[PDB]
């Protein structure tokens, strides 16, 4: 419990407590200004993946399943070996190499559910 | 069998990261005021009871010396220290000839010259008019120029710049905290130093309460080990890399400066005070610390004890004096309210170890203009306290430093030494990681989105 | 009509005029300093219910019905002693015991029908 | 292809390139002073669209089909020679005497559907 | 054109002497006279 208590747990045990995380990416001297500029910089890196988390569609959830397959030459693993198995932190230093590729085919695959959704809606 | 990339939000995972860590000041005006060099108004408030998330399973690696959280609270200390002696008096036109006298003379002791009776000439009100004004000073501050006459030691290098005398010069604990999104990591360990995993690591939202006192030779008020006595230096086998030591124990220090003084405003310009030194009600004193002989000789074989674990079991180690430099790497100088004290630490560090109540008076004295440390052509003057300074405090460790001749030798020299308050940083924030959090993951989770 | 103009009604006929508060919402001298504050301090404190308000399932929605109950002990009024009889802000107070329970009831509620949603499209 | 690169295309070609241009919005001497209110200033006039994209139900969407008819004495045009012939500076230039009315049905339109949705939850 | 908006069935309560807006004029208004006298001569040299 508590904000990253979950961080060496694995894959699976994590997925739970995705809440505690979320909630908390956002809560003139030497001292204004230093207190000011990390205002500034925690809603512009906040709004980061906002903004990202949106053109996928998944915007007001904490888990989003998509419509682009894993492709298996991105992780030929298990469904049982990456869930109850390896952590979060390793999963992504596994899997970096292939982020903006998947990151790529989350939204160049959901405006295409965009327009197939408003080509139905005349129908 | 075929799977689907699902995105999570809020997934556990972090990476090095240095930032802007701000102010978290628990004592703030309390009704009391006073405002200081530091954080007082100015430092956002803190949390009553602060959050501490224990982070099972994890094994996080430190390095107490490439920490950017200590190279980032040095200027934030150098910049508050100018912008609070910028808005004062400059004192320009004291750079005039004394004639200074010897306030004792034939009066008590060797005739010497502690203190000086220094009369010069000064524009008091009209810029023409100017009437003979005097002031006590110290010997550490007029150089004798050739009842001969004398000069500030300063100016000729350095501009002086009274120190406005409504603030406060007693540290406030300051609490450094993280902007949202990021956390910084405490290492839980005990016998913790600074390098290496630490596998017993937490999440903390900002740092426990940490006084600006900056001191040498001696790290005064700071914190201590939780266990032993514990040795930290960058490299352990080079001479010019200083150690830090950190006692389970506090060492308690008294001392004073037991003149009673009396402050007195002189005229250097319109609307421009200089606050200078009338003279002394009582007999003429002499300032010293007072450590306790059977505390230090005891903290000190604890010391050895664990220098031996890194110079060999069975090796004679030796304390001595400061060889040279400075009057602040030279001497423990401090800041006792208000009062910048040298004090004479060489019968502390007199002592030889083989391998298998009582006090101690240190002669401090006193300095009014000083010098900015990391070296600039600017400095500072010090009003006198009018009053008996007392204050006492813990010495919590020291800052050693070896002398080369260990490559033949059986024998081990560590010389005491200061005058770098980065490493007055780095004995504090030792066991602090900032991290920023990557919360967006990828996965194959056999979802589908329903179209 | 008008920013806060329904303000004294009762909780049923101020809530039709939602959008003409929530519209309003978001909208280096001495001047300049106090001026750049007011706009840092008024995009997050405009984020803060926007995250809050996202936890909750409830992303952009000025009405959203949630699935956890009333519990009856926050208050035993009627339906109708509620929405015609007090205002927004009388109910405020007297709710304002209950209100970091209902909020935490909001959230762990929907990362509940979040899981269980993504459990059902599996199947 | 890039920014704006289909900005000399007529309407319907320029409306598949629409995450090129929605994914790119958004990103103390003399230098930081001004390198400091460009940060402000774009982070504020991103969430001014993103408040009215919200109010209009169309949240996490690049384009979203509403519940307002054409009104045809906003312009009478076809479908065709909209789509295609005239570019979206043009359509905007030809259509900016009725956005601002436009604008206000959109969002009084939408909690029309909030109530409506609202009231057949209940039953 | 400023807006006001009449908020009809409401009854709020003032104390004028507990405003902080004028607290804070004070403030913002001996610090707009010192922002404009530090820019210009200072007649040091006429203490003659
Ligand atoms: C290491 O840490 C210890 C404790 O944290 C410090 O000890 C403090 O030292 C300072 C400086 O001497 C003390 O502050 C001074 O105290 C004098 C006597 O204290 C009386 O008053 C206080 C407050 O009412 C009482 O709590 C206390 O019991 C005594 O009754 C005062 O006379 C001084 O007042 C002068 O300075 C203040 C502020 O500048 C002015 O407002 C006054 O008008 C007057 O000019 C001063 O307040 C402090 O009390 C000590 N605390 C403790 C717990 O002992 C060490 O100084 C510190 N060492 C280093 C090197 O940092
Ligand atoms: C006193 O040193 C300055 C003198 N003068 C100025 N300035 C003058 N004009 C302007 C614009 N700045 C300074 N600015 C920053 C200064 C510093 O932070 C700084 O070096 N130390 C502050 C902390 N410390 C001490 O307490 C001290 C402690 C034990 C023994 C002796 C002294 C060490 C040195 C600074
Ligand atoms: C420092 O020297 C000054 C002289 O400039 C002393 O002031 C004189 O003190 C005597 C005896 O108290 C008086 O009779 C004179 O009238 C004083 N002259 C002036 C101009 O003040 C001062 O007492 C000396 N202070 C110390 C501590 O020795
Ligand atoms: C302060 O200035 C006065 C003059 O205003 C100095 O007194 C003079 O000293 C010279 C020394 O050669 C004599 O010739 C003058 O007759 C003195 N004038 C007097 C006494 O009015 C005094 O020495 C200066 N003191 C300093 C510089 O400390
Ligand atoms: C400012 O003056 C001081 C004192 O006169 C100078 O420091 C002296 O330097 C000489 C040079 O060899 C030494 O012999 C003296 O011992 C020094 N004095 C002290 C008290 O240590 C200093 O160099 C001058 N500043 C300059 C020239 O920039
Ligand atoms: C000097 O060290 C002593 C410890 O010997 C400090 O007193 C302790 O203070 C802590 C909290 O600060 C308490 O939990 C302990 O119970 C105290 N112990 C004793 C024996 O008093 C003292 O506050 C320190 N003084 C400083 C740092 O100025
Ligand atoms: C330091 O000296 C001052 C004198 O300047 C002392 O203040 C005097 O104290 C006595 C009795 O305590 C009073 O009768 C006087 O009226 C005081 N005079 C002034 C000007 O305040 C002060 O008490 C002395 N401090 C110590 C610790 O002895
Ligand atoms: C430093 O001063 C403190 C008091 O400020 C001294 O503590 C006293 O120690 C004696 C032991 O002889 C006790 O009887 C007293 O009760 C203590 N007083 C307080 C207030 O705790 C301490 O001994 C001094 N240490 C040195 C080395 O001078
Ligand atoms: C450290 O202590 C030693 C001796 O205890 C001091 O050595 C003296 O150094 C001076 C040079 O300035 C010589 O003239 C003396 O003959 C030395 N004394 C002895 C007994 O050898 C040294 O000055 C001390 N230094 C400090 C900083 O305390
Ligand atoms: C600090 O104290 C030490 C010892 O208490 C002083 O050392 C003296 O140094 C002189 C010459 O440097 C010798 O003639 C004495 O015999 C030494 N005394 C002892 C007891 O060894 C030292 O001078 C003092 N001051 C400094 C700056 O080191
Ligand atoms: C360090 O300690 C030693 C002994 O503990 C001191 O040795 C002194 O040497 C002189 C030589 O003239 C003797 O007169 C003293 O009696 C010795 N001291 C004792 C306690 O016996 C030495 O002076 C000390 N050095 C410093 C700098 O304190
Ligand atoms: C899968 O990944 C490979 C690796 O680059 C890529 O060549 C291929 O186009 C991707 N798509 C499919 C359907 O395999
Ligand atoms: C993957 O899961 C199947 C399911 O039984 C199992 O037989 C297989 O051994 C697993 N593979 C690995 C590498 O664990
Ligand atoms: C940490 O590892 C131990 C090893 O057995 C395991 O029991 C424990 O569950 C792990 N931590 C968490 C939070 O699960
Ligand atoms: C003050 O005392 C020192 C001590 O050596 C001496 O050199 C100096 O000449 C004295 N000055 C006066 C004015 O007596
Ligand atoms: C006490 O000091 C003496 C020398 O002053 C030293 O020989 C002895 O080892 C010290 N005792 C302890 C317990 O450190
Ligand atoms: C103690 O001496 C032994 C010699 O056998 C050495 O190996 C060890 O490092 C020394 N220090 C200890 C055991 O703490
Ligand atoms: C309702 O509120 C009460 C009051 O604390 C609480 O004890 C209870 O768990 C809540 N849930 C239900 C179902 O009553
Ligand atoms: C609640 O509503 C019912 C519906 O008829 C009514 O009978 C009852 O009196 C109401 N209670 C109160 C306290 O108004
Ligand atoms: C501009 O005109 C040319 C010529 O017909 C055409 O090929 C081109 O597509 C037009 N512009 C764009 C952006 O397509
Ligand atoms: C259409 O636009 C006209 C032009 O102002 C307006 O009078 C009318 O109310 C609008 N609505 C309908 C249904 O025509
Ligand atoms: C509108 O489209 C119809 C569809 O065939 C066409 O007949 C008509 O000419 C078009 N009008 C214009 C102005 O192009
Ligand atoms: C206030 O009371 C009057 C009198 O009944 C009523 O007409 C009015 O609607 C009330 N306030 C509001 C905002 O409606």
């Amino acid at each position: 419990l508590g904000f990253l208590g979950a961080a060496g747990s694995t894959m699976g045990a994590a997925s739970m407590t995705l809440t505690v995380q979320a909630r908390n990416l956002l809560s003139l001297t030497v001292w204004g200004i230093k207190q000011l500029q990390a205002r500034v910089l925690a809603v512009e890196r906040y709004l980061r993946d906002q903004q990202l988390l949106g053109i996928w569609g998944c915007s007001g959830k904490l888990i989003c399943c998509t419509n682009v397959p894993w492709n298996s030459s991105w992780s030929n693993r298990n469904l049982s070996e990456i869930w109850d198995n390896m952590t979060w932190l390793q999963w992504d230093k596994e899997i970096s190499n292939y982020t903006q590729i998947i990151y790529g085919l989350l939204e160049e695959s959901q405006n295409q559910q965009e327009k197939n959704e408003q080509d139905l809606l005349a129908l | 069998e075929n799977l689907w990339v699902t995105v999570y939000y809020g997934v556990p995972v972090w990476k090095d990261a240095e930032t802007t860590l701000f102010c978290a000041s628990d004592a703030k005006a309390y009704e009391t005021e006073k405002h200081n060099v530091w954080a007082t108004h100015a430092c956002v408030p803190t949390d009553p009871n602060p959050q501490e998330i224990h982070l099972e399973n994890v094994t996080e690696e430190f390095n107490m010396w490439k920490n950017n959280m200590v190279e980032q609270m040095h200027t934030d200390i150098i910049s508050l220290w100018d912008q609070s002696l910028k808005p004062c008096v400059k004192l320009t036109p004291l750079c005039v000839t004394l004639q200074c006298t010897n306030v004792t003379n034939n009066i008590t002791d060797d005739m010497r010259g502690e203190l000086k009776n220094c009369s010069f000439n000064m524009t008091t009100e009209l810029r023409d008019k100017k009437q003979k004004v005097y002031s006590l000073f110290y010997r550490l501050d007029v150089v004798q120029i050739n009842n001969k006459e004398y000069r500030l030691i300063n100016c000729n290098t350095s501009a002086i710049t009274q120190a406005c005398p409504k603030v406060s010069f007693e540290p406030i604990p300051i609490h450094y905290c993280a902007p949202a999104g990021f956390a910084i990591l405490k290492c839980k360990d005990k016998k913790f130093n600074g390098t290496g995993p630490c596998p017993s690591v937490s999440t903390v939202q900002c740092t426990h309460g940490i006084k600006p006192v900056v001191s040498t030779q001696l790290l005064l008020n700071g914190s201590l080990a939780e266990e032993e006595v514990m040795i930290r230096s960058e490299n352990i086998t080079n001479n010019a890399k200083n150690i830090l030591v950190q006692f389970n124990t506090p060492v308690q220090i008294n001392c004073t400066r037991p003149n009673n003084n009396t402050r007195k405003s002189i005229r250097i310009g319109p609307g421009q005070a200089f606050y200078a030194t009338g003279d002394i009600i009582g007999d003429i004193r002499q300032a010293h610390c007072n450590v306790s002989k059977a505390t230090w000789n005891e903290t000190l074989g604890k010391v050895v004890k664990q220098l031996r674990k890194h110079f060999g079991n069975n090796t004679i180690i030796r304390f001595a004096n400061s060889s040279g430099g400075d009057l602040e790497v030279t001497t423990h100088s401090f800041n006792c309210g208000g009062e910048f004290f040298y004090c004479n630490t060489s019968g502390l560090f007199n002592s030889t170890w083989i391998s298998n109540n009582d006090s101690i008076t240190l002669p401090c004295r006193i300095k009014q203009i000083i010098n900015m440390w990391q070296r600039i052509g600017q400095a500072m003057y010090a009003p006198p306290i009018q009053g008996v300074i007392r204050c006492v405090s813990n010495i919590t460790g020291l800052i050693l430093t070896r002398d080369g001749g260990s490559t033949n030798s059986t024998t081990e020299t560590f010389r005491p030494g200061g005058g770098d308050m980065r490493d007055n940083w780095r004995s504090e924030l030792y066991k602090y990681k900032v991290v920023k959090i990557e919360p967006l993951g990828v996965a194959p989770t056999r979802c589908k989105r329903r179209v």
